């Protein structure tokens, strides 16, 4: 129990507020939007032919 | 361990319901073998219990006199 | 399922066979308010929407007229308490049915006040007369247990909704704002019935219970002089007394209040509470003649629990483990 | 415990059903099987298919909270015939006049219930008067979009 | 004149109100005679047996061994296949399955269909 | 202590405790024996603990991952590099979860504290929360439980295709 | 027809029990003690007037028709004494009734917490145990062949030996421990 | 609550409730008195005094041992017994 | 009926056993034999201890956690004054009284 | 001390439970009759109910036809 | 009470329906007609945390009750005044509308003898 | 994962060269000790799994599965050490041989990288149960124990393993970190319908599926309770471990096929729970009720959502636990009365009373008491299979009914009631018996605080 209760940040959970906690941070300041409907760049994507 | 029981010629049925009830069965010419175990419940202070206006009004006395006191205190006071 | 309303009833009469004081917290205050709770802690939800507010007033309407006419004409102290609470239980389902949060909450707290304090009484009576609970071989202590007498007469009046009680600041709201509103007709008139149901049955609890000519037998145990049931009896007592108008003065005002109504839609709870305690009257002193009336389907139908512990409590569990073992285990 | 302890195939022959009878300790007439329809019951007794609570009760039983004895041969239904579970109680009221009345009494007041859904009650009054265009913006409505003003007038 | 209460599957008749207790045979007193010889011999069984002070353990009664193997073990050894157990068998094992399969077949397709042409409204489902 | 930006609170605005009765009040009595009997031995205790903690001081730092090539640039079934693009994925999608876990913090901050007419004043938020829910459900939406980044490239794709056919077919 | 030792009720009996039962339940009707005298004296009269009649069929036929109205006009919740079965407080203090062997089971650390008892009880029980023989002795010879015919234990018929099968009737708890 | 009772208090209320009898004579009665045979009453007299008896102590005597015990020292014994005196 | 003879003094004889059984259920007076081994304790550490305690939690690892305590704002009335601030809230249109 | 039980007679009475039993119903009707007389609005009523036939038409603004 | 047996086992066209009502238009037979007027202004309307459903047209005795509520501790019964005067303006809304539902009623049997005299002559 | 494999193949001489009368002292305490050394296991990270080396990899879905494997070997070891005192030593160190050598082949099955290592130990891991079933029983049944146990399962992955091969000549390679980027689509033909099948039937007779469950209460009421408690808490998982490796390559076939095994899911799992409201056997009812835990599963993995996946797991390890220790309650019963009926011994609680307090908390976390860890995993697969379809509820809802009406019924006629009058051997509670009871009930409690280490591998 004792082990198990400090366990070093499990999964990073911890650590996926951290970041978390700077970006917004950041898109908050510039203007961005909090996230996109696009995961990757719609830039760098070769569209199939239709 | 050992209790007193009462006298069992003191538990008379004269003055109780179960003594017209003996008149009923006179009246039709039966006889009440029982009213002597039940006379007991009829008498003494297990007798004379208040009616249903009786017990909602009880206390009512003591109750009306504080509130004319009080009242009469209040109209006093606001003077 | 928590507030023991139709369809799923039965079991807070049936849990009556635990202790007294298990079922006087639980199955009389505490507890059975829990379903009443999560639907007044719902209420933004249920504010905008019709068709759940109409289908829980219905619910309601017909728990607390059925269980008011299941406790009319019941034998047991116990059971006609339990009654008492799942119709009060049906009442304030009601008045949450009505689009009224707090006044379906002061109910609460002043119920579990008057009926926690009504159930110690009826325990502290039961133990007296050394475990026996029928109502058919109780009276004649009125001045047998003279505390327990005045308590059990003003819980009963706080029951019926008697002017300036405790019940009164909250069951009178709660049929004033049932009068007056956009409501089901016949869900008004349940109410009302209901409420003299209730004036019905609390006087009659009265008359067999503290009136009249001893049934018990003849070695008399009455005792009632330990502290700790005085002191008790005596706290919930002054809460039953007080309390009620504490909290209706200390709520801060969240509801639009309605006073302007006409007089026969504004004396309308006395009016029935005093007609109901006359009818009981009534069939309180036929009953003493010395004749003989052969009961019809309405005593059969009212002491025999609606027939629901006797229909579905019969059917369903012989369906159920005739499906189980004569079509899946074998 | 051997290979006539437990119970065995259909008896068919009087003598059969008598080995069977003294089997379970029972008499040789009352001791009737069920009908091979195929159901694999057996050569099981066959009770009169009555409850438990119908047991004495005042009888110094051998088993007292289930009225059993030793040695008796039980129901194939036991388990669903304790006092726990299901109850064939002689009711004082005629069970389809019980299912009858209370069909007819569940069914008339959910129809008066509907009937009063399609005639309500009400009161005489008029529609509750709210300001601001009916408070729009406290409904939540957005800001950016004017609304239609919708006045409350006086009577 | 008197409401004749009727026999019923959860309301048997009362051990009083039927006739086969007041009929002055004599194989019905014969026949209890011997019920009452046999559950005097059980008793006495009993008894000597449970009152034994060097006995430590289980009274077993064959009884219940007798009714838990008749329960489960002795089902298929005395089961033949005919018209009624298969028809039974046939009807609470494949019919329920079948109709679940199609209400819930039904169900699929129609919020398929409702969810690739935007009807269905899943503004806030982003949790799956 | 935190950040004001990311958990943005507003100003408090506490009326005056005027009294307009005469008769005095057991709440500043009650204050005072908790300032006096709870509240000295509580920061005596924490300055004792922080005394404790100012000798040694040892700091720890927050990871960072650089920007490492996504799944479009990876050589299909070369599994050297879409290992890498996929790893970036995942952390990604756990810091995407806790972006829309913070914003529906922030959504419930502001009902709780915006009192009885939270309706209109926390129109912001719920703007907030319906742009970034609705991003997180066109990003990571009906993937599966068995999720990966070549799943959510073809769902990228498929809703990109879908888009150009309703601007072609509405052009 | 269920009895420990009869196997047939006779119709004093079953006349008995029916003037019990039906008395039983017209004081449940009536409650209060007046009503319930009266209607009980005219009972007892109506059994009265019915009791001069010694044919065997026509008080077969009247305790069918007395049956008959009594299931009709019974009250659906009688009155039920708190130990009788179907009360109340029917077997509510079984939990208690635990039987003397667990006593066996006791560490001997308690066990000399009270000596005289458990020197007793072992004294009891060495009773009990040569007891057992003699007992047995009596039902192995008194016993008529094929097993008892009826379940009433004979009683013991010698001066110093024991009740046959006395210990397990005896042995039962008080119903307030 | 419940005081235990001795042999002498139920024999006391034994021969109360048999005194308070119109039927019994209040001298001839005795705690070995047959009703029957002492006495003289009838079988309806022998329920009439063993509901008496179920109704003054509280609680059900089943019937067959309703009709077994039948001299009212046979009461005393029964009730003794299952109320377990002298504990 | 009555009582056989056999029966009779076969519960006579169980009588006698059950009176002696009961008879020896009494405990003499030296059992039980034990083994050998301030009026504001409990206001002290059932409650301040509790409220040092969980104040210490609140005061110095929840607060510091943003969003946790999360506290409705007081109403503002009109001829009210912010402590903080100090700025008043200008005072409401006089009321068209009816009374 | 504790009370003696009695056999078919009237139990003992204390008078602390009397005199308890009685001051409580003296101070519940004081208290009805005293929130009677001071309120004196919830259980007679709070303000006049207009009746809608005395309303005559000026004040309803109709027009005649 | 007269008017559900008037609506339901009558006739329904003389009582309107409180759902939808009033549908005439407002300035039948009131020339100059004058609105209701709210004192308090939206912002210290709103900044009192008032429920919506007590949002009424007068709630000005309304949030003064809540103010002498919230300054007069422990005195709880020292501001009954104030509920006085907001129980007045709440039934001075009650007669508002039924004098609304009066003058629909009216209003709508004024048509029912129009349509009557266009029945006699028309 | 040689650290903890060679302390198993050398705890096997320290069972084989230990003293006439010490081992069991010497086995539990090394065991316990591997125990505590398999908490190392939990350095897992939020991205990448920790791949040991080539052919050994546990990510956060089996290391929880492999701690409750080695503790579940101690609590097995003190719970087949009495019956076992007059068994020849021989054989006693064949029995412990057999436990140590089931736990060496179930801990080299979860953490197997390629997949045909996992199926080979996967069923090495049948000879061990066999042979105790079989062996060290205590009914003629156990022979026929023996056959439906085995003929069912190899029945089912016979075909398996063919396929198994068939994906060595398709993709080239059966490795699971090499899988998870080389998958392809499965087309719609029924050529991916047969391996579909092939792929899905031998864990579908493992969890078991209904209409496959006819093995598991045959096998359940003869065993000795070490083989009842391997076959009940970690024997059954080995078709989840299938589930969740296996269904990575069998999309997107799997959610327009697997409509019949949801539906027989569900009905059996109604059907079970009915067939435990008329039962007469303790471990029988058990059994049933594994089953319809086990039909859950099967619905939750085959629905494939991250909810899903996250209250199957959380559901296959707190049914481990509460079955194991229900059967360590059923053997304590049949220990002291030796009979398995449930009518027999009633009213235990009048002489045992921490046996009752210990059937309450089994009877409690049986039917998903909050906020324990089977009510965490239950109601995740409840809100899962709402969003698979709405309908769905409703047959969920019956049965959460009726899994809580035997689960109290089951406690009620063996704890509640009047006391058998003709049983008397009744002893109190033995330490070790309560110590094997604690050591199992504590671990369930402990783990609702902290439920992020059971939450399967996608937390
Ligand atoms: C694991 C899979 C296989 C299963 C079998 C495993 C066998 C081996 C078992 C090994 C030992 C056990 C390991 C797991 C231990 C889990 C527990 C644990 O350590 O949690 C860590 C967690 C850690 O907490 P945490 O996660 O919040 O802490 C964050 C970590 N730090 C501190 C570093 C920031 O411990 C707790 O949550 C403890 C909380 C305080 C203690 C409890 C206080 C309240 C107690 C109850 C009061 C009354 C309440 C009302 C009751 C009403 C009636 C019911
Ligand atoms: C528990 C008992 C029942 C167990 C049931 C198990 C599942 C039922 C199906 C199992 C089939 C056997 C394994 C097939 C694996 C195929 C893998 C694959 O890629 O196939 C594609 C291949 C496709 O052929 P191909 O790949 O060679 O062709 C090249 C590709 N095309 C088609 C494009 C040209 O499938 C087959 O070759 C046939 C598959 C079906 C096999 C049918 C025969 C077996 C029937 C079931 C017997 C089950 C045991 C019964 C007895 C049990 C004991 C009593
Ligand atoms: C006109 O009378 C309408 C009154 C409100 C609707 C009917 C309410 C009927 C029940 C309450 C009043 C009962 C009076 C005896």
């Amino acid at each position: 129990s004792t082990f198990v209760a400090y366990l070093p940040d499990y999964r990073m959970q911890e650590w996926a507020r951290r970041e978390a906690e700077r970006l917004v941070k950041y898109r908050e300041a510039h203007g961005l939007p909090l996230m996109e409907s696009n995961c990757f760049d719609p830039s760098k994507i070769q569209l199939p032919e239709d | 361990s050992k209790m007193e029981l009462p006298d069992y010629k003191q538990w008379k049925i004269e003055g109780t319901p179960l003594e017209t009830v003996q008149e009923k069965l006179a009246a039709r010419g039966l006889r009440d073998p029982w009213g002597r175990n039940e006379a007991w419940r009829y008498m003494g202070g297990f007798a004379n219990n208040v009616s249903f206006v009786g017990a909602l009004l009880k206390g009512f006395k003591w109750g009306f006199a504080a509130f004319v006191v009080a009242v009469g205190a209040e109209y006093y006071l606001e003077s | 399922g928590k507030s023991a309303q139709f369809g799923l009833h039965p079991w807070l009469p049936s849990a009556m066979e635990g202790p007294t004081p298990v079922s006087a917290l639980l199955h009389s205050s505490t507890m059975v308010v829990a379903g009443i709770f999560l639907l007044i802690r719902f209420y933004p939800l249920t504010e905008n929407n019709k068709f759940g507010q109409s289908i829980m007033l219905c619910l309601g309407a017909m728990t607390t007229l059925f269980t008011a006419m299941c406790a009319l004409t019941q034998n047991d102290i116990k059971k006609i308490i339990a009654f008492s609470t799942s119709s009060q239980l049906g009442l304030m389902m009601v008045t949450i049915g009505i689009n009224q949060p707090h006044l379906a909450f002061l109910h609460i707290c002043t119920h579990a006040f008057f009926k926690a304090m009504l159930f110690m009484c009826s325990g502290s009576i039961i133990h007296s007369l050394n475990d026996e609970q029928d109502i058919r071989k109780m009276g004649g202590l009125f001045k047998a247990m003279p505390f327990t007498t005045t308590a059990l007469i003003i819980g009963s009046l706080a029951l019926t909704g008697m002017p300036f009680l405790t019940g009164f600041y909250s069951k009178d709201l709660i049929i004033e704002s049932a009068n007056t509103s956009y409501t089901n007709a016949w869900a008004l008139l349940m109410t009302l019935v209901a409420t003299s149901f209730t004036a019905i049955y609390s006087t009659r609890i009265i008359f067999f219970a503290l009136l009249g000519q001893p049934r018990f037998p003849t070695l008399i145990n009455i005792n009632e002089n330990n502290p700790f049931l005085i002191n008790s009896i005596k706290r919930l007592l002054i809460g039953s007394l007080f309390a009620g108008f504490i909290i209706s003065n200390n709520i801060p005002p969240m509801t639009i209040p309605q006073m302007t109504m006409p007089h026969y839609l504004k004396m309308t709870a006395l009016t029935v509470t005093i007609l109901g305690f006359i009818l009981a009257l009534e069939i309180s002193n036929t009953t003493h003649y010395l004749k003989f009336n052969y009961p019809s389907n309405t005593f059969k139908f009212s002491n025999l629990l609606g027939y629901y512990p006797t229909i579905m409590h019969r059917l369903t569990p012989y369906m159920n483990l005739t499906m189980s073992q004569k079509s899946a285990s074998s | 415990i051997t290979k006539d302890m437990l119970p065995g195939p259909y008896p068919k022959t009087p003598e059969e059903r008598a080995a069977a009878a003294k089997k379970y300790n029972m008499r040789v007439e009352d001791y009737e099987p069920y009908p091979d329809d195929g159901m694999g019951y057996g050569d099981y007794p066959k009770l009169p298919d009555r409850s438990q609570q119908e047991r004495d009760p005042w009888y110094d039983w051998d088993h007292p909270d289930l009225r059993l004895n030793w040695g008796e041969p039980m129901h194939w239904d036991l388990d669903m015939y304790i006092r726990n579970r299901v109850d064939t109680s002689p009711t004082p009221v005629n069970w389809n006049l019980m299912c009858k009345h209370l069909f007819g009494f569940v069914a008339f007041m959910l129809f008066m219930f509907w009937v009063g859904e399609t005639y309500p009650t009400y009161q005489p009054v008029g529609p509750k008067q709210y300001p601001y265009n009916n408070l729009y913006l406290e409904r939540g409505g957005d800001p950016n979009k004017e609304p239609e003003p919708v006045v409350h007038y006086e009577i | 004149s008197f409401p004749k209460y009727e026999p019923s599957r959860l309301a048997s008749l009362p051990t009083t109100l039927d006739p086969a207790e007041y009929d002055i045979s004599s194989e019905t007193r014969k026949a209890q005679a011997e019920r009452l010889a046999i559950r005097s011999r059980l008793k006495r069984e009993y008894q000597l047996q449970y009152n034994d002070p060097s006995r430590r353990g289980v009274v077993e009664d064959p009884a219940l061994i007798r009714w838990t193997c008749a329960r489960s073990a002795n089902v298929y050894p005395n089961f033949r296949p005919n018209t009624k157990t298969s028809l039974l068998g046939a009807l609470f094992g494949i019919g329920p399955l079948i109709f679940w399969y199609y209400v819930f077949k039904t169900d699929r397709d129609r919020k398929e269909k409702l969810i690739q042409e935007g009807k269905l409204d899943r503004t806030f489902n982003i949790s799956y | 202590s935190w950040d004001k930006d990311v958990y943005p609170e507003p100003p408090r605005r506490t009326p005056a405790p005027s009294p307009q009765t005469s008769l005095p009040n057991p709440i500043t009595y009650l204050t005072k024996a908790f300032d006096l009997l709870v509240d000295r031995p509580v920061t005596l205790v924490r300055e004792f603990i922080e005394r404790q903690h100012a000798k040694n001081k040892y700091y720890y730092y927050h990871r960072e991952f650089r920007r490492v090539p996504d799944i479009t640039e990876c050589h299909e079934k070369d599994v050297l590099c879409m290992f890498e693009a996929e790893m970036q994925w995942k952390r990604d999608y756990k810091v995407d979860q806790e972006i829309v876990n913070i914003i529906q913090e922030r959504l419930k901050a502001c009902q709780q504290r915006e009192g009885e007419s939270h309706r209109q004043n926390c129109a912001k938020e719920l703007q907030q929360f319906t742009q970034v829910v609705k991003a997180y459900q066109d990003r990571y939406h009906d993937l599966g439980a068995h999720y990966s980044a070549r799943k959510c490239l073809a769902k990228q794709k498929q809703r990109m295709l879908a888009e150009r056919k309703a601007t072609k077919e509405a052009a | 027809a269920f009895l420990p030792s009869a196997a047939y009720l006779t119709h004093q009996q079953k006349v008995l029990q029916l003037y019990k039962r039906a008395l039983r339940h017209l004081e449940s009707r009536c409650v209060h003690r007046d009503k319930y005298r009266y209607f009980a004296c005219l009972l007892r009269a109506r059994f009265d007037e019915h009791k001069n009649e010694k044919d065997m069929v026509k008080a077969t036929q009247l305790l069918r028709e007395a049956e008959k109205e009594f299931w009709h006009g019974q009250h659906p919740q009688p009155y039920i004494f708190p130990e009788s079965p179907g009360g109340t407080s029917y077997e509510r203090y079984e939990c208690y009734k635990v039987p003397e062997w667990c006593l066996d089971d006791w560490h001997p650390s308690e066990k000399a917490m009270y000596p005289d008892y458990f020197a007793k009880r072992e004294q009891w029980k060495k009773l009990r145990r040569e007891s057992w023989e003699r007992e047995v002795k009596q039902l192995q010879e008194e016993t008529p062949v094929g097993g008892p015919r009826t379940e009433a234990l004979p009683p013991a018929r010698k001066q110093g030996d024991l009740p046959p099968l006395w210990w397990h009737i005896v042995t039962r708890p008080r119903e307030r421990p | 609550d419940a005081p235990p009772l001795t042999l002498e208090g139920i024999k006391d209320r034994v021969l109360y409730v048999l005194k308070l009898y119109d039927k019994i004579d209040p001298e001839k009665l005795s705690v070995n008195s047959h009703f029957m045979k002492d006495l003289g009453l009838d079988s309806l007299d022998q329920v009439e005094i063993i509901m008496a008896m179920e109704d003054e102590f509280g609680f059900e005597i089943p019937d067959i041992d309703a009709e077994k015990l039948m001299c009212p020292q046979e009461i005393v014994d029964y009730i003794a017994d299952k109320k377990d005196v002298y504990e | 009926s009555g009582y056989t003879p056999d029966e009779k003094l076969r519960l006579q004889q169980l009588r006698e056993l059950r009176r002696r059984w009961l008879k020896d259920q009494e405990l003499s007076p030296r059992e039980p034999v034990l083994p050998p081994r301030r009026h504001s304790i409990f206001a002290f550490t059932h409650v301040l201890i509790p409220v040092w305690i969980i104040h210490y939690y609140l005061k110095y690892h929840v607060t510091t956690k943003p969003y946790t305590i999360v506290e409705k704002k007081p109403r503002i009335f009109p001829g009210d004054t912010i402590l903080e601030t100090g700025e008043v809230i200008p005072p409401m249109k006089e009321f068209p009284d009816q009374h | 001390a504790h009370i003696e039980p009695r056999y078919r007679q009237f139990p003992q009475l204390t008078r602390s439970q009397v005199i308890q039993a009685e001051f409580f119903s003296a101070t519940m009707w004081f208290w009805i009759l005293w929130r009677f007389w001071h309120d004196s609005d919830a259980v007679l009523g709070h303000f006049p109910y207009p009746d809608p036939s005395q309303w005559t038409d000026e004040e309803l603004g109709i027009p005649p036809d | 009470g007269a008017h559900l047996a008037r609506r339901y086992l009558g006739d329904a066209s003389v009582e309107p329906e409180p759902l939808r009502m009033p549908t005439f238009p407002p300035d039948y037979g009131f020339p100059e007609r004058k609105e209701r007027e709210m004192v308090a202004t939206q912002q210290e309307m709103n900044d009192a945390q008032l429920v919506l459903q007590q949002r009424d047209y007068c709630a000005h005795y309304l949030i003064r009750f809540l103010k002498c509520k919230r300054d007069s501790f422990p005195n709880f019964l020292a501001c009954k005044h104030e509920q006085h005067d907001w129980d007045y303006c709440e039934h001075l809304d009650y007669v508002k509308r039924m004098k609304e539902f009066e003058r629909e009623r009216r209003l709508l049997q004024r048509k029912k003898r129009r349509e009557q005299r266009e029945a006699d002559m028309a | 994962m040689l650290k903890y494999i060679i302390p198993t193949m050398m705890l096997m001489p320290l069972t084989w060269l230990s003293k006439n009368s010490m081992i069991w002292i010497n086995t539990t305490l090394h065991s316990l000790l591997i125990s505590l050394t398999s908490l190392l296991l939990l350095n897992q990270f939020g991205d990448n799994s920790l791949n040991f080396s080539l052919t050994f990899f546990s990510d956060s879905l089996s290391t929880p599965l492999l701690i409750l494997t080695m503790w579940l070997l101690p609590l097995m070891l003190m719970a087949s050490q009495h019956h076992l005192s007059k068994e020849n030593l021989a054989r006693k160190k064949l029995f412990i041989s057999m436990l140590i050598l089931l736990q060496l082949f179930l801990i080299m099955t979860f953490t197997a990288t390629e997949l045909i290592f996992f199926y080979i130990m996967f069923e090495a891991t049948l000879v061990p149960t066999l042979i105790i079933i079989t062996r060290w029983g205590n009914q003629t049944e156990r022979l026929n124990a023996g056959l439906y146990f085995l003929f069912y399962t190899l029945a089912g992955s016979l075909p398996l393993l063919v396929a198994l091969i068939y994906i060595q000549n398709t993709m080239g390679s059966l490795n699971f970190l090499i899988l998870q980027y080389w998958v392809q689509p499965m087309p719609n033909s029924w050529s991916n319908t047969f391996m579909w099948l092939a792929c899905m039937m031998a864990f579908m007779v493992k969890m078991p599926l209904y209409g496959l469950h006819l093995w598991l209460p045959k096998a359940h009421v003869e065993a000795p309770i070490a083989g009842s408690m391997v076959l009940a808490a970690i024997l059954l998982k080995l078709g989840g471990y299938g589930m969740m490796r296996i269904t990575l390559l069998l999309n997107p076939i799997t959610d327009f096929m697997a409509y019949p095994f949801i539906m027989l899911s569900l009905w059996g799992m109604i059907m079970t729970s009915s067939i435990c409201l008329r039962q007469t056997d303790l471990k029988s009812l058990i059994a049933y009720s594994s089953v319809s835990h086990m039909a859950l599963v099967i619905v939750a993995i085959l629905i494939q959502t991250p909810w899903s996946y996250m209250g199957a797991t959380a559901l296959m390890i707190a049914h481990g636990l509460t079955s194991s220790m229900l059967f360590c309650l059923a053997n304590s019963n049949y220990e002291r009365v030796h009979s398995r009926t449930m009518i027999l011994a009633r009213g235990l609680q009048t002489l045992l009373p921490l046996m009752a307090a210990w059937w309450l908390l089994a009877s409690l976390t049986n039917l998903a008491l909050p906020p324990s860890i089977n009510l965490i995993g239950e109601l995740f697969v409840v809100m899962s299979t709402f969003s698979w379809s709405n309908i769905t509820i409703i047959l969920m809802g019956l049965n959460m009914v009726i899994t809580a009406l035997y689960s109290l019924y089951m406690l009620i006629t063996t704890q509640r009631g009047k006391h058998t009058h003709h049983i008397n051997n009744i002893l109190p509670s033995f330490t070790r018996e309560n110590a094997l009871m604690s050591l199992h009930m504590l671990p369930l409690l402990l783990l609702s605080l902290n439920p992020k280490i059971i939450l399967g591998p996608l937390y």
